[PDB]
């Protein structure tokens, strides 16, 4: 499992805020999943300790 | 897209002509960087479009 990350955080995780905005438009434009999940896992409630698969699992929905 | 600390640094600087120098350099190192995104973007976009247009036909088909 590789999960390198840079040691200054201040744009790593604005590309996971563009990903879930983007995640969200698809899925408001062409629904896949149940929205519950969105309301359970937000970037900024801060719950998600495995960013990588937040992005796993977005991808998923393609 | 500059970091927090690029801000913090322009209003560090004192003089109108250093900062106005340093907001062109950050808007030209994101314009930069904005221009490779996209022209990577382009080669994959261009190397998926190797996939040919038959698949598109039998995409269609389905």
């Amino acid at each position: 499992v590789v999960h390198e990350d840079f040691q200054v955080t201040e744009e790593v995780k604005a590309l996971t805020a563009e990903i879930v905005k983007t995640i969200r438009d698809i899925i408001a434009l062409n629904p896949l999943y149940r929205e519950s999940v969105l309301q359970m896992m937000q970037a900024g409630q801060r719950v998600v300790d495995n960013p990588i698969y937040l992005s796993d699992m977005g991808a998923a929905l393609t | 897209g500059a970091e927090s600390h690029e801000l913090q640094d322009v209003l560090e600087e004192t003089n109108i002509p250093k900062r106005l120098y340093k907001a062109l350099s950050l808007l030209k190192k994101e314009f930069e960087l904005s221009k490779l995104q996209q022209r990577l973007g382009r080669e994959v976009e261009e190397k998926i479009k190797q996939t040919h247009r038959k698949f598109l036909l039998q995409e269609q088909l389905k």
